[PDB]
């Protein structure tokens, strides 16, 4: 609608789909969020990838 | 005013209930979010990483603590001699408690996928072995001796360069999803039992020492999801928090 | 060639030849403030080469009985080089880190040390013992300076939190029969885009046994630790006259 | 205007941080591959170095002959709003009677929820979150019992003057908000922002938050930081003459438009107070339970 | 007034009116008054099969 | 009826909830606007218009307090003296309280911006001078000495013509925006120190005042902002007002 | 708020009404269901057997 | 002297740097400021008393006798606007009964 | 609408977005106001407008 | 840690045996004479 851009995700990578009746966006439902997900980020931070066929270690 | 009636649930508040309320702080607007690394978006992303199983989960006394992190090999008889067990659950009390995965998993009802412990040598260059590392699904009891682990899904490890190996736990259940296992009727959701045995020995020289330790780390598979969100079993807190 | 490497920055080389590559925390590089996240309007001062080198700060002994330890940043650096001038004579500061520990040993020692990387490690105490009571950690224990601190209860990180769950941080491990150090890069961590070196310590840096140290009678008992460590993109801002704390 | 090669072709000031990682869509669990025997040399699937970092990259289809699974498991249930946005208590408030307390009829609650055990340690797993929440308030008697009474709510910024009596001129609250309710009405709801002066809360602040000697008389003040303080929450009975029933408010938070950064280790011993990670040194116990033998269940 | 709360398999049980289960961060829970209407809630199919 | 169903937050009321009522004068049409000089739209309009800064706080018996609007200067004896201190910080006790800057910056928890403050002399057209003002951000304690002050944010006056100079407090912050700083944990927000001192001498002839005055005039710059709108930490009535 | 008055009926638990009701856990999905032989309809196809 | 503020800019005091401000100036427009309900009269319908023990009462609409509302509207001279008026009613001990 | 043009703001230099429900719009909420600001009325109301380079009595 | 705050390298032994310094031109005269005790001291190249 024609609302405050107030909400805590206001510029999020992942996009919501919500409900609300006030003037202020963070009034609004929590919704559904995009289902994107990032585990390289923690569960392989290495500068050189390497394969799951090579030797880690060469 | 506009004809309507009230239905159940009217006054009821439900905890879990996803609705709209009224804004204390009109035409307010919140600091921008400048850019911060390591931004998580699902938890599932956390159980795929790797985090120190407690499979010596024996010592119990503070200064021995640290003693639970690492288990023993060492130069045996070379009669296929057993080397630890543990079960697979990792929902269930046990090892798996020390794991990230374990403890996120303790805040849902069920859970579905493969999983995975890659065990670290950690003891001298100069020291060698191969070790039978076997998962055996449900219905098959504690294996008495490595000739019947040896039936179950397996691998067979050699110390070397790679300091480490994987044991994948690969799905096999009768469900698509298992609720925590537990004594009693629910270990029909049980995961299994992992054993792991000499297939060779442990071979060092002269002046290497005679003992060495395994690290285990655990995880989840890309295959892994949970659900039906619940509490934890621990509550942390004894008396009130001041 | 991912055992071997080089790292080169400001007048300073690092050689190894039994490296197992390289941890990029959170998987993104330092970077400098953007124009958008910046608040403060002063033209900030980045002195390049001159504070983005590598720092050789500490030596620690390795012993079978050792319980790990852990430093502080930029605490480690307040009062080292140029680096440490500027974090003193700026209110605000802002940089990433290339973190190289260093410890060899021979074919025929063993053990683990785990080397993590713990943004805002709050330290705890034992609240004297019954938890009744409400110490608090001194400032010589909670920012350590280039000395470390040694760990009382590294089963608990000293924080009432898991060390087994620590993997969950970027890290990296020096096994000794595989390699001899460990090399962690991590980019600036925290809320706001630049905060005062000397109040707040963005993360803390754990090395902690897992596998203890061992050898026969005859080996070289004496297996030091060093740190060695390098400010990446470092920016000041808010100028006046130098101070300690 | 530059001229000196080095300044030319120098970095200073990239402002684009370079990312190694980036998302995928993932409504599901992954699938599995038909696979078969492998007998090669060279390939190597099993063997890992942990010392890297990483996490083992074997999967099933590497490790054990696989059929094919088509999963459509949902990943729904564990996005960060899906486990964060359920209503739990995070504070209480007693209007006693005659009692040690609270005997003049008001309440003044500082606005922390780190007193209760469960919520505190969801929400530990992070070290900053940003999130909007929606924040109800229960009232009844000791007993669970209903009464009409009426209570006005208030919350006071930190600067805005903190009513010090049932009377006091604050409530006038003609710029703080506040709420008028009767404990007969269903509880209380509102809808909170976003507040702090951050671009997020954080649950650990190792530093100070002010400049000099940090000798022992302030160690207290070791990891607080002004930027999670939003204020209090004030609570009275709306009357001049002391009201005819003791009161309890109980207050639940559900988070809702959530954003969180750097996962920690979780919580494994007892909390002790608000503040701070103390933990009882005489009673550090392990993480979970234990046996008496490495070689049996 | 009255709490209901639904613990999944797994969850702590309440072992008395002020077990600190009752803190409710994550199971879902209805606080009701018995004046008001009957409480209501929808529940999807959970079973494991 | 339609379908229904009452949720929380029912009947409650809501002191800034932005609801619609009913009109008690149906049809009823307000006297027509005519045009006014001097409408404002945005408290921030005033927050840039100077007012007064009570530097010299310290006077407080009824027939001095017209004195806490200027402080002096005079001939000294050139060591760089300490003419004047005075805390940054806009909406804590001090100084900044008599300027409407100040007091508007009491409705509001959070503020972000630059601030200015000009001086004005009013010596006589024969006196001449220089004056080094000084900010010192957060961390520096107060300057011993004009060489350390001078290491700070500073503005070098001379006095002449043009009566006034302005020293800009520039926004350097390590947030977004400062609550409003306070003795204790709040000093976090604390902006900084202020601080005069003579670059030379305030020189005079035969025939002229040893003793002149500066009037402080403070403001906002154009990148000030404030949120969180709260009371004022004043309620100006003691028992009802009648 | 909008003008609403309200009707007889208010506040009563019809056991057949066909209505909708808060969801207790959101975001939950089911599992699958797979194939089942067997499954019935309508309680007429059983009255012919 | 002149009657005006200065038009000294950061940019010319000192070295500054590029900073993209998008700090909102919302909350600081009349309505934001004045459209937060408070407190501007009490009235007492006591049963035994000096004032008004008849059960009624007459209030004259002025909301000058409230510090906290008046000090707000006095910051101008002239004012304009509608208004939502709520009237809340209880005991002296903030007791609801059947009335 | 169609209702009455009674509120306090009806002919004003800046436009709201509102909500009602009766034929009066006073009745209606507070709305959004528009972001227009003039701080040189009170902060720089002089005849002859002087630069900031430039000193300004001369 | 005197000595780490100017030019150096950190060598690790292994396969190959040898490392090598670079003692870069760091001077404020663009030759430098013979240095000695005394006056000449003034081109001293450094030490390692
Ligand atoms: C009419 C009055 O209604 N207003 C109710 C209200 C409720 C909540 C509210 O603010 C709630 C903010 C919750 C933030 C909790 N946080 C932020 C981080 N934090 C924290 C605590 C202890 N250590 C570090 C951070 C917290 O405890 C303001 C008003
Ligand atoms: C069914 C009855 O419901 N009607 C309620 C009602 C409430 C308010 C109302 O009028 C409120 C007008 C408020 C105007 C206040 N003002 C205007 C300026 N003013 C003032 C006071 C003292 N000195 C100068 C001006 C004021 O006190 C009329 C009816
Ligand atoms: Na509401
Ligand atoms: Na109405
Ligand atoms: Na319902």
């Amino acid at each position: 609608s024609h609302e405050n851009s107030n909400s805590a995700t206001e510029g999020s990578t992942i996009n919501y789909t919500t409900i609300n009746y006030y003037k202020d966006s963070y009034a609004a439902t929590a919704g559904k969020q995009s289902l994107k997900q990032d585990p390289d980020k923690f569960a392989n931070p290495v500068k050189d990838i390497f394969t799951e066929m090579a030797a880690p270690l060469k | 005013g506009f004809p309507t009636e009230l239905k159940p649930g009217t006054n009821q508040f439900l905890t879990t209930d996803d609705g709209v309320s009224a804004p204390i702080l009109p035409n307010f607007h919140p600091t921008p979010c400048i850019h911060i690394p390591g931004e998580v978006r699902n938890l599932l992303e956390l159980c795929q990483v790797e985090t120190i199983l407690e499979v010596n989960n024996v010592p119990t006394n503070a200064t021995s603590l640290m003693e639970r992190l690492r288990f023993p090999v060492s130069a045996q008889a070379g009669k296929g001699e057993l080397c630890a067990v543990f079960r697979a659950d990792p929902g269930r009390n046990g090892p798996w408690q020390s794991t990230l995965l374990g403890q996120l998993c303790g805040y849902y009802t069920q859970w579905s996928g493969s999983l995975e412990v890659t065990f670290m040598f950690t003891g001298s260059f100069m020291a060698t072995g191969k070790m039978l590392i076997a998962y055996t699904p449900p219905g098959g009891p504690l294996p008495k001796d490595r000739a019947t682990a040896m039936l179950g899904t397996h691998v067979i490890w050699d110390f070397g360069l790679q300091s480490s190996v994987t044991l994948v736990i690969p799905w096999i259940s009768n469900t698509h999803y298992r609720a925590h296992a537990r004594d009693g009727v629910f270990d029909y959701y049980t995961t299994g039992l992992v054993s792991i045995w000499y297939q060779t020995n442990y071979v060092v020289p002269i002046g290497a020492p005679n003992t060495a330790y395994i690290i285990a780390l655990a995880a989840a598979q890309k295959n892994f999801t949970m659900k039906l969100c619940k509490d934890a079993s621990d509550i942390l807190q004894t008396g009130t928090i001041q | 060639s991912d055992r071997v490497a080089q790292l080169t920055i400001g007048n300073s080389t690092i050689t190894t030849q039994e490296a197992a590559n390289i941890i990029v925390g959170y998987g993104e590089w330092p970077s400098y403030c953007s124009d958008s996240d910046a608040t403060a309007v002063d033209k900030p001062t980045r002195p390049d080469v001159s504070v983005n080198r590598f720092y050789t700060l500490d030596t620690k002994l390795w012993e079978k009985s050792s319980k790990g330890w852990y430093w502080k940043f930029p605490d480690v650096l307040t009062e080292t080089g140029v680096f440490g001038q500027n974090a003193q004579f700026h209110y605000l500061y802002r940089s990433g880190f290339c973190i190289h520990v260093q410890c060899n040993a021979s074919k025929f020692h063993q053990g683990a040390l785990l080397v993590a990387v713990l943004p805002e490690y709050v330290i705890g105490t034992v609240a004297g013992g019954t938890g009744t009571e409400d110490t608090h950690p001194p400032y010589k224990q909670t920012q350590p300076g280039a000395d470390g601190f040694e760990l009382q209860h590294p089963y608990v990180l000293d924080a009432g939190i898991p060390i087994s769950q620590l993997t969950v941080c970027p890290h990296q491990w020096i096994n000794l029969r595989t390699n001899n150090c460990a090399t962690i890069i991590v980019p600036y961590i925290n809320a706001l885009p630049f905060d005062s070196a000397l109040n707040h310590c963005n993360f803390g840096l754990l090395v902690v046994p897992i596998s203890p140290l061992d050898y026969d009678q005859g080996a070289t008992p004496v297996i030091p630790i060093t740190i060695t460590l390098a400010p990446m993109c470092s920016e000041f801002a808010g100028l006046r006259q130098a101070v300690t704390q | 205007g530059d001229r000196v090669a080095d300044v030319i072709e120098s970095s200073i000031g990239d402002s684009v941080s370079r990312a190694l990682t980036h998302a995928l869509p993932a409504p599901t669990g992954q699938n599995t591959q038909v696979s078969s025997h492998r007998l090669d040399t060279g390939k190597v699937p099993a063997l890992q170095a942990a010392e890297i970092g990483a996490s083992s990259n074997a999967s099933d289809e590497s490790m054990i002959e696989t059929r094919c699974v088509l999963n459509s498991h949902s990943t729904a249930e564990t996005t960060l709003d899906s486990f964060f946005s359920r209503a739990g208590l995070v504070g209480e408030i007693d209007l006693p009677l005659k009692g040690t307390t609270n005997p003049n009829g008001y309440a003044n609650w500082d606005i922390d929820i780190t007193g209760y055990a469960q919520m505190r340690r969801k929400v530990e797993l992070f070290t900053y979150m940003r999130f909007d929440a929606e924040f109800t308030f229960v009232a009844c008697t000791p007993t669970g019992e209903v009464v009409p009474q009426l209570l006005q709510y208030m919350f006071v910024p930190p600067g805005a003057p903190k009513p010090d009596s049932r009377e006091s001129l604050a409530w006038q609250t003609a710029t703080n908000p506040s709420v008028f309710v009767k404990l007969s009405d269903p509880p209380a709801q509102v809808s909170v922002p976003f507040m702090s002066p951050a671009s997020a809360y954080q649950w650990f602040y190792d530093g100070y938050p002010t400049f000099g000697e940090h000798k022992q008389e302030k160690d207290l003040e070791y990891g607080a930081c002004p930027n999670n303080m939003m204020g209090t929450f004030s609570v009275r009975t709306v009357g001049t003459s002391k009201s005819k029933y003791p009161l309890v408010v109980r207050i639940y938070m559900r988070m809702k438009h959530v954003r969180a950064w750097i996962p920690r280790p979780m919580r494994n011993q007892n909390y002790l107070f608000k503040a701070n990670p103390n933990y009882a040194g005489n009673s550090i116990k392990p993480t979970g339970a234990s046996r008496t033998a490495i070689t049996t269940l």
